[PDB]
RNA sequence: CUCGAUGUCGGCUCGUCGCAUCCUGGGGCUGGAGCAGGUCCCAAGGGUUGGGCUGUUCGCCCAUUAAAGCGGCACGCGAGCUGGGUUUAGAACGUCGUGAGACAGUUCGGUCUCUAUCCGCCGCGCGCGUCAGAAACUUGAGGAAACCUGUCCCUAGUACGAGAGGACCGGGACGGACGAACCUCUGGUGCACCAGUUGUCCCGCCAGGGGCACCGCUGGAUAGCCACGUUCGGUCAGGAUAACCGCUGAAAGCAUCUAAGCGGGAAACCUUCUCCAAGAUCAGGUUUCUCACCCACUUGGUGGGAUAAGGCCCCCCGCAGAACACGGGUUCAAUAGGUCAGACCUGGAAGCUCAGUAAUGGGUGUAGGGAACUGGUGCUAACCGGCCGAAAACUU
RNA sequence: AAAUUCCUUGUCGGGUAAGUUCCGACCUGCACGAAUGGCGUAACGACUUCUCAACUGUCUCAACCAUAGACUCGGCGAAA
RNA sequence: CAGGUGGUCAGGUAGAGCAUACCAAGGCGUACGAGAUAACUAUGGUUAAGGAACUCGGCAAAAUGCCCCCGUAACUUCGGG
C-alpha cells in the first residue's frame, strides 16, 4: 500500500493484458491529424516496465526502416486504445537494454 | 540534443551524407535543438558527384534526435541516429524525398511538405 | 538493514562486514559482549535478522546464516538453543545497557546481550 | 476576499484530464479547521483571521495555549497561523467556532501555496548561489569550486556586504504562485494543485487564493 | 597567514574563558544498601552490578 | 609616498559603480508620404551570444541576435587560480664587436611559498537587556531580492502611395534566456540490494556459499541527493515626475505653458507582489497561564533557601544538522529497531524429482533474496530524575 | 618572408563555416651561402610545429558516491 | 624519519615470466584513538545527450592492449618502414 492510493484508484484501467518484459506488443495509439482522430499501430518488443501503478511506464522498440524507434507510453493511460500480446518472450533480464546495439537476426527473442 | 559542433547523419538525398551545427536559430544563446528546430549547419561529407558540395552553409531542420522527447500525454519517442533534413528558405526540402522515419513534432512546427514525403511519421 | 547514513565502521565498508560478524559469533557464543556504543547499536538489526532464520530452521535458513557466519560452532548453538529459545517472542530479542565511558580515548562504551 | 486553508503535502501523484493530457499534481489535504480568533482594527490594528489545524492529544498542550482555546470554546489543534485580509470584511463571513473545510476552493481555481523549503544545510557557492567555479585541469590548483575573488583592490579595502558567499541553505519561507486547482475533493478534504509545493512530505502548508490569477 | 601584533590581556582573557567543561548532572541511585551518585544515562547499569564505583 | 621588497601583461572566477545609451521605454525637429532612417533631448530597471586565428589586449573573419555599448575601481581581482608573453641562468640564427659579450631582432627550454591574529563579509549559537516569571499568535520603522525580450496570427493587404511596398494604436497564441521551488514522469548516481561471471584460497569433500582481486569485472536498481526532468515567476492597477505636448492668464489693452492657479506624461522614483525584520534601547501589539511561601541580617529596590506556570539537561530518534540550534517522541507511547503484511527492485533460490553420455534444460513456484516508502503489532530501548525558574515604590 | 624578413597578418594558391600558426610557391634577402660548411636525405626522437581518425567530465554543465583530512569528544601539544 | 644500502636463498595454482592475482612455510596488523552523511581540499569511481565547442597547447583523463590466423602503402642507404 502507498499513502496515496485513494487518489490513483479511480484513473485505474482494466482490460490491460499481463505482458512481461520480451513480449510481442501492439500499441494503438490515438493520433490527432487536424480534426482526424485516427489510430496508429506501433508493433514491437517490449523491452521495460517501471512499476508504481499509475505512473507505470513500458517501453516498445521496433525497427522501422533502418532507424530503430523506441516509445515509452504509461500503463493505464488515455491515448492507449488497446493492447493486444502477438508473441510472449524467453528472456533472463528485466530491462533488456542490450537490444540497443544490435540489429538483424542478433536481435531476436525466442518464443515462449 | 543538438548543439553547435554535433554532427547529424542526413536523411534525403540532397548528396550530403553528414552535416555539422553552427547555431541553433530560435534566439540569442539557445543551447539545445530538439525535433522541429532548425540548424544552420555546414557539409562534411557528400556523395561524389550529388548536388551540394563539401562545406556549404545550408539550413536544416531535426528530424530524429537520440535524446527523449516529452509529448504532451506522458509519452516519449528515441532514435538511433540524429538525422536532419536540409531545407530551402520556405520551409521545403531541398532534395525530393526523406529516408527513415520522422517524428510527429514536425507537424505543429509547420513542416507539412517533409511529412507527407517521409515514410513513416511517428 | 538500514545501512549507515555516514561514514562506515573501522574505515572502509569492507571491513564492516566483518565487524558486524565477528560481534555475532561472539553475541551468540557468550551471551553478553561489551563494546562500543556506536558498534552495538549497529549490532542489533544484525544480530536479529539472524536469529529469525534460527527461528525458521529449515536448511534455507541455514545456508542463510552461513553466507554471514564464518563459525560452525556457533550456527549450531544458534538452531538449537538460541532458535528455539525466542519461539514465542515477536521480535527485540537484544538489548543494550550502557556502561561507563573507557580511559584513554573516552569512546563510550556499551554491552550488547541476548534478553534470557 | 481572500480565502485560505491550512494543510499537509502528502506528496505527488500524476492523473490526466479530458484533453488526454498528463497533469503533475502535488495531493494536498487541505484539511478540517477552526477559527478560535477574529483580528479586528479597532482591537489589533489590523484585520485578519486565524486558523487552527491538526490532531493533538490534549496532554502535549501547555496551559497557557490551553486556556487560549478555552476562550473560544474549541478543543486543542496542534497548529495554529493567521489569514492575512485587507482592511475590512472579516468578522462578516468569519465566526469563532466555524468549520472550513476544503470545499471552499472551486475547480480550476489558481492559488499560491506558500511553505517551508526543504533543508540542504550548510552548502557551497557552486549549489547556493549557481557559481561557475574554476577548471577542472589545465593547471588548477586546488581551487576548483571556491568562489575566486571577494572584493576589489586598495580602493575599496572591505568586501561589500550581501556577497555571495557560503553559508546555509534552506529551511525558508517560500510561496509559490499561481498554482493551478485541478480536482477539488471533499470526500476525502484533499485538493490536487497542479505542479510542486514548498516542503517535506508531512509538512504544513498555507493554500490562499492568488491576485494574480 | 601569520598574526599581525600580540593580542591584549583583555583580548586574550575573553576568548580563553570560554574554554570550559561542561558538567553532566548526576541523580540518585542506591544498591545494595549504599547510595551513589551517577549520571541518569547510566541509570540501567547501575542497578545490574556494571558500574564499578571505586 | 614606497629600494631593511608596494609581484608585472592577458585569460579564468567573482563583482560593484558612472552615463558620454548598444537594445528595450518616452519624446522635439526632419530635405519625416508609408516602411525604414538621420539628428538632438530625457532615461541606467534589466539584458548585452557562441566560435576560427593570435600569449595577446586590440583587430579582421564565421554564424546568429532585440542588441552583440563605452569606461572607473593598484590599466578592479596571483595570502583566489593560470603561467602562454615579458623579465635570470642553457642553446641557436641574423646583425654588431679583434675579443669577452650585446641586440623593444628572432627562436625552442625554464620552482608561482604562507595552519587567518585584527577589521571586512557569509552563516550559526551563548549571554544579558526589553521593570514580575512564562507560552502562543502578531503590527512593520526600515531593508534585501526581483525587474530582459522575441516570432507568428487578427485588426489589414486597411490608412499611406503613380506603383513597388506597407503601418500607428488595440486584441491573441507560442517561444528563447534567466531565477525559484520540486521528484510524478524522463535521466544521472547507487560501497550492508538482486543476478551472471573470471583468478585463487577456504568452509573435510560433493552440492551450496564466502574472503580477496578498483564496489574484481559485468547487467540492472527502490529511497536520498539531483538536472538533462517537472511546475511556476518577472503581472495587473494607483501615486509623484524627466524630456516634451498643454489649459486658463497677467506684468506688457496684444501675445506668451507661469509670475498666481490646474492638467496629460517613461522599463527610471514611490506604493502594489516575494522574503527578512521590535537589540525599531521609542526594545511594540492582542492574548492566555502561574498569580505563591520560608529563613538570616548592619531592615537595605538586602542576601540565601525552597517552589508555581513553564523550560532546559539526560534518554529514543529525524528528509533538522559541522558543534550548537531547530523538529518529533518518552508506557495515557507507534519515536527508532525488531517482527507481520503490502508496495517496489531483482527475475525464477535451495532441497527433491524427471529429461540428457554430459555441459545444461523442465517441473514443484510471479519462486527466492532484499534497505530507505506505507500500515498493523506493546517484543527491546525512551528509565525508579536531576538542574534552573515569579514583583520596592512613588507623582499627577 | 627561413630557428635568419624589421616594414608584416607581404602577396598568391591549399587546408577551415571562419586560419597572425601550418604546407606550396613568389623574390622587394632591413640582415642567406658553401667544412663557425651549402643543399637534400631512408631510419631514429620523453625535442618544436601543424592536420586528422578513434576516444573521452577538457568543455556546454555539472551531478552523485566511498575514503583520507577539515568538524565534535578524550590525551599530548608546537610554529612563523 | 614514506628517502638510501652490496651479495645469498626463493614454495603452490593460473601465467611466456623473478610481471600480476590469490596462497605456503614463516612473519606482521608499526605506537594517538573514538565518533559524525557540512562547505572545501586531496585520492579514487560512475555518468544522459553532445564529442576538443575547453585550452597557450588534447595538459589531465579516456582509449589501444594478449595468443593464433589472413593481410599490409608511399618512400629507401634494400637491411628496413
Ligand atoms: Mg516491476
Ligand atoms: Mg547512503
Ligand atoms: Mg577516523
Ligand atoms: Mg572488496
Ligand atoms: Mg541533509
Ligand atoms: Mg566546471
Ligand atoms: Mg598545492
Ligand atoms: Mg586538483
Ligand atoms: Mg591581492
Ligand atoms: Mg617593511
Ligand atoms: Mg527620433
Ligand atoms: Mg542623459
Ligand atoms: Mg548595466
Ligand atoms: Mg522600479
Ligand atoms: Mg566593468
Ligand atoms: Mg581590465
Ligand atoms: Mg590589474
Ligand atoms: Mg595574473
Ligand atoms: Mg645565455
Ligand atoms: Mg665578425
Ligand atoms: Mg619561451
Ligand atoms: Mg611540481
Ligand atoms: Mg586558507
Ligand atoms: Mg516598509
Ligand atoms: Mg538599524
Ligand atoms: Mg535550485
Ligand atoms: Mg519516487
Ligand atoms: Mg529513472
Ligand atoms: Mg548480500
Ligand atoms: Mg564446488
Ligand atoms: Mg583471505
Ligand atoms: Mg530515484
Ligand atoms: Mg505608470
Ligand atoms: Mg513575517
Ligand atoms: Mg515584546
Ligand atoms: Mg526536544
Ligand atoms: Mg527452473
Ligand atoms: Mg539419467
Ligand atoms: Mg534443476
Ligand atoms: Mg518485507
Ligand atoms: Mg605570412
Ligand atoms: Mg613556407
Ligand atoms: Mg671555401
Ligand atoms: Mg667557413
Ligand atoms: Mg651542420
Ligand atoms: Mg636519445
Ligand atoms: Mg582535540
Ligand atoms: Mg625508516
Ligand atoms: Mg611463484
Ligand atoms: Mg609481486
Ligand atoms: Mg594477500
Ligand atoms: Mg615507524
Ligand atoms: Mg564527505
Ligand atoms: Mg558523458
Ligand atoms: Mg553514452
Ligand atoms: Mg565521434
Ligand atoms: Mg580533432
Ligand atoms: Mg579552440
Ligand atoms: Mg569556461
Ligand atoms: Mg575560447
Ligand atoms: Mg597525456
Ligand atoms: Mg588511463
Ligand atoms: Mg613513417
Amino acid at each position: 500500500m502507498n499513502r496515496l492510493d485513494f487518489v490513483d484508484k479511480p484513473s485505474l484501467r482494466d482490460d490491460i493484458p499481463a505482458f512481461n518484459p520480451g513480449d510481442t506488443i501492439n500499441v494503438h495509439v490515438k493520433v490527432i491529424e487536424g480534426a482526424k482522430e485516427r489510430l496508429q499501430v506501433f508493433k514491437g518488443v517490449v523491452i521495460r516496465r517501471q512499476g508504481g501503478g499509475i505512473r507505470e511506464t513500458f517501453t516498445v522498440r521496433k525497427e522501422s526502416y533502418g532507424v530503430g524507434v523506441e516509445r515509452t507510453f504509461p500503463v493505464h493511460s488515455p491515448n492507449i486504445d488497446h493492447i493486444e500480446v502477438v508473441t510472449r518472450g524467453d528472456v533472463r533480464r528485466a530491462k533488456l537494454y542490450y537490444l540497443r546495439e544490435l540489429r538483424g537476426k542478433k536481435a531476436k527473442i525466442k518464443e515462449k | 540534443v543538438i548543439q553547435q559542433e554535433s554532427r547529424l547523419k542526413v536523411a534525403d538525398n540532397t548528396g550530403a551524407k553528414e552535416i555539422l551545427c553552427i547555431r541553433v536559430l530560435g534566439g540569442s544563446s539557445r543551447r539545445y535543438a530538439g525535433i522541429g528546430d532548425v540548424i544552420v549547419a555546414t557539409v562534411k561529407d557528400a556523395i561524389p558527384g550529388g548536388n551540394v558540395k563539401r562545406g556549404d552553409v545550408v539550413k536544416a531542420v531535426v528530424v530524429r534526435t537520440v535524446k527523449e522527447r516529452r509529448r504532451p500525454d506522458g509519452s516519449y519517442i528515441k532514435f538511433d541516429e540524429n538525422a536532419a533534413v536540409i531545407i530551402k528558405p520556405d520551409n521545403d526540402p531541398r532534395g525530393t524525398r526523406i529516408f527513415g522515419p520522422v517524428g510527429r513534432e514536425l507537424r505543429e512546427k509547420r513542416f507539412m511538405k517533409i511529412i507527407s514525403l517521409a515514410p513513416e511519421v511517428l | 538493514p538500514k545501512p549507515t547514513k555516514g561514514p562506515r565502521l573501522g574505515g572502509s565498508s569492507s571491513h564492516q562486514k566483518a565487524i558486524l560478524a565477528n560481534l555475532a559469533t561472539s553475541l551468540f557464543e557468550h551471551g553478553r559482549i561489551t563494546t562500543t556504543e556506536p558498534k552495538a547499536r549497529a549490532l542489533r538489526p544484525y544480530a536479529e535478522k539472524l536469529i529469525t532464520h534460527a527461528k525458521k530452521g529449515a536448511l534455507h535458513n541455514r545456508r542463510e546464516v552461513l553466507k554471514k557466519l564464518r563459525d560452525k560452532d556457533v550456527v549450531h548453538t544458534l538452531f538449537a538453543e538460541i532458535g528455539p529459545f525466542f519461539a514465542d517472542r515477536d521480535g527485540g530479542y537484544t538489548r543494550i545497557i550502557k556502561i561507563e565511558a573507557r580511559k584513554g580515548d573516552n569512546a563510550p562504551m556499551a554491552v550488547i546481550e541476548l534478553v534470557r | 476576499a481572500r480565502k485560505g486553508i491550512l494543510g499537509t503535502k502528502l506528496g505527488m501523484t500524476q492523473v490526466f484530464d479530458e484533453s488526454n493530457r498528463v497533469v503533475p499534481v502535488t495531493v494536498v489535504k487541505a484539511g478540517p479547521n477552526v477559527v478560535t480568533r477574529i483580528r479586528t482594527p479597532e482591537r489589533d490594528g489590523y484585520s485578519a483571521v486565524q486558523l487552527a489545524y491538526g490532531e493533538i492529544s490534549p496532554r502535549k498542550v501547555n496551559k497557557p495555549l490551553t486556556g487560549q482555546y478555552t476562550a473560544a470554546g474549541v478543543n486543542p489543534r496542534r497548529y495554529l497561523a493567521e489569514l492575512r485580509l485587507d482592511d475590512s470584511d472579516a468578522a462578516t463571513e468569519y465566526q469563532v467556532g466555524q468549520e472550513l473545510t476544503a470545499e471552499i476552493f472551486a475547480d480550476g481555481s489558481y492559488v499560491d501555496v506558500t511553505g517551508t523549503s526543504k533543508g540542504k544545510g550548510f552548502a557551497g557557492t557552486m549549489k547556493r548561489h549557481g557559481f561557475r567555479g574554476q577548471g577542472a585541469s589545465h593547471g588548477a590548483q586546488a581551487v576548483h569550486r571556491r568562489p575566486g575573488s571577494i572584493g576589489g583592490c586598495a580602493t575599496p579595502a572591505r568586501v561589500f556586504k550581501g556577497t555571495r558567499m557560503a553559508g546555509r541553505m534552506g529551511n525558508d519561507r517560500v510561496t509559490v504562485l499561481n498554482l493551478l486547482v485541478h480536482k477539488v475533493d471533499a470526500e476525502n478534504g484533499v485538493l490536487l494543485i497542479k505542479g510542486a509545493v514548498p516542503g517535506r512530505t508531512g509538512g504544513l502548508v498555507m493554500v490562499r487564493s492568488a491576485i494574480k490569477r | 597567514a601569520v598574526p599581525k601584533r600580540r593580542k591584549s590581556r583583555s583580548n586574550t582573557r575573553s576568548r580563553r574563558s570560554q574554554w570550559k567543561a561542561a558538567k553532566t548532572e548526576l541523580v540518585g541511585v542506591t544498591v545494595a544498601g549504599h547510595a551513589h551518585k551517577v549520571p541518569r544515562r547510566l541509570l540501567k547499569a547501575a542497578r545490574l552490578g556494571l558500574i564499578d564505583f571505586d
